[PDB]
């Protein structure tokens, strides 16, 4: 005698925006911006190298502290602040370019 | 060596099945796109009209 | 004691997105429609992964924290990076916003498409109510209502009776 | 001597966005509808401030006019700034464009929602014209038309008369 | 043996985008509608040039291949250029995507606007089918169908006959 038609209508509502003054609210909505961090380096699956005191560029010249990684191979490289590419004092000409080249070397 | 992640930065690892992140703009890897907003909510349903 | 979508939604319906609600001689009922609900859910659920598209979204470092690059060029790098960040923030809020607007304008379209479907089932045996209901001009038992929902309403059977009641 | 929205708009109506226009035994009239007009104005007026959103839209200088920075890096700065400028120009024209398209597709939707509303008021006592009018099959005086506009049209009263005229 | 747009499209129609298909006492026919087809083609064809807008899309070089600029600043240039490239790729796919969505939602709107037009031509002499057809309750010869397509259907002539068949 009266058959009708309708939809969801949850009780509370939600937040989301559109191209208006916040526009509307909806029944269900999820997040898109990730705020959760892991204060570690999740290295499982990747062959990882923790260079430590070996400056990355050192792996080319071979100071003492880099003798560990003279012919290393890895998918993830972790530079540490304590590293240094030299033993006898001196700089690397166009150093950061060589670093960028080396981080994608495997 | 037992957790699995593909987006890294100075503060650690960002694991996320989401499109955007808010941790660090300088993050490297297969990261989400850094945005300035704390939160952006997707649809994911119909408009709500109570009874 | 019954109303449709034009007035309100239905907090009662839990087993679907859209549905039917009738009151016949036996009493009030409620159900759902699989077709339209799936027709909306299909388009809506994949939008996240539509945003998570990552063609070449990898990137390495150009600066470095430990041996800071020259002050001026580093300042330029921070400036450019912040500019691109503002751009991408704008693009993210905009994309979310019109994905939402499209979701809304989509969902209530799948509604009044189902409404018109039911009308075409009840071509001349019913008159529309204004709430989104349907005043039926015959006696529609539970089997008849079910025939409407399952889309097996042979209107020619009840037609002469209904138009007699007109 | 009268027509509706499907043919033309109404330069005469000044006190609203949408309205009614009837010709009865007493003569031609015109009015407005507060509900739909407000329903559109609400969504339309705030769009400017929707664009003027300024989260972190402040910025300082990185270069300077008086002591020009080194020629090469300054050239890079001008190049990057011009690139971002082209990006933001594109985004501005696009945002304006689809805000406009949404405004248009919105406004004429609030129209044929009101049209269907009036039809549901006049369920069986009238037949649609094609211009957006409504041929009423009874005698609808000014009080009756006003009952339509105020949404108090008890169609059951005039129904038997109308369907007699059918 | 005949159906309309709500069920399927028509691989047979070649001389237009939208059209009519009737079966009368003489047999099945098919035609096209110039008005709606042009109404869609007009909006659709220019979208390419709507994208090819080139206000200041010229650009010169800032770097050079032969005498490479200093390594660091050149690295910054490559980084910035790649960033802008990702931005413009995103904008291109998005613009294409919503130009397409607008095209689709436009085309099938020009369809059910024509459908409602034909209904307003056949106000009470026909009842809708559900497939997008129109069950006509009189005898509509080829000249009558042509009167429908050309929008010259004086429904008052066939009205009394049709409502007699009701």
């Amino acid at each position: 005698d009266k058959i009708c038609l309708g939809h969801h209508a949850v009780s509370n509502g939600t937040k989301v925006n559109t191209l208006t003054e916040r526009g509307v609210e909806v029944v269900n909505a999820t997040e898109t911006v990730e705020r959760t961090n892991i204060p570690r380096i999740c290295s499982k699956g990747k062959r990882t190298v923790d260079l430590g005191q070996c400056g990355l560029l050192g792996t080319i010249t071979g100071p003492p502290q880099c003798d560990q990684f003279l012919e290393f191979s890895a998918d993830l490289i972790i530079e540490r602040r304590e590293g240094s590419d030299v033993c006898y004092p001196g700089k690397f000409v166009n150093e950061e370019a060589l670093r960028q080249i080396l981080r994608e070397s495997g | 060596a037992n957790c699995e992640g593909d987006c890294y930065h100075s503060g650690g690892t960002i694991i996320s099945n989401l499109p955007f992140q808010n941790i660090d703009s300088r993050a490297v890897g297969k990261c989400p796109r850094y945005v300035k907003q704390r939160s952006l909510l997707l649809a994911t349903g119909m408009k709500n009209v109570p009874e | 004691a019954i109303a449709g979508f034009i007035e309100n939604g239905w907090e009662g319906l839990i087993d679907g997105w859209y549905g039917f609600r009738h009151q016949n001689a036996q009493g009030e009922g409620t159900a759902a429609d699989y077709k339209s609900t799936q027709s909306a859910i299909d388009q809506i659920t994949g939008k996240l992964n539509r945003l998570i598209e990552k063609t070449n979204q990898q990137f390495e470092l150009i600066d470095n924290e430990f041996n800071e690059v020259e002050k001026q060029i580093g300042n330029v790098i921070n400036w450019t990076r912040d500019s691109i960040t503002e751009v991408w923030s704008y693009n993210a809020e905009l994309l979310v916003a019109m994905e939402n607007q499209h979701t809304i304008d989509l969902a209530d379209s799948e509604m009044d498409k189902l409404y018109e479907r039911v009308k075409r089932q009840l071509r001349e045996n019913a008159e529309e109510d204004g709430t989104g209901c349907f005043e039926i001009f015959h006696k529609c038992d539970d089997d008849c209502m079910a025939s409407i929902r399952n889309n097996t309403y042979d209107h020619s059977k009840y037609r002469e009776e209904a138009m007699q009641n007109r």
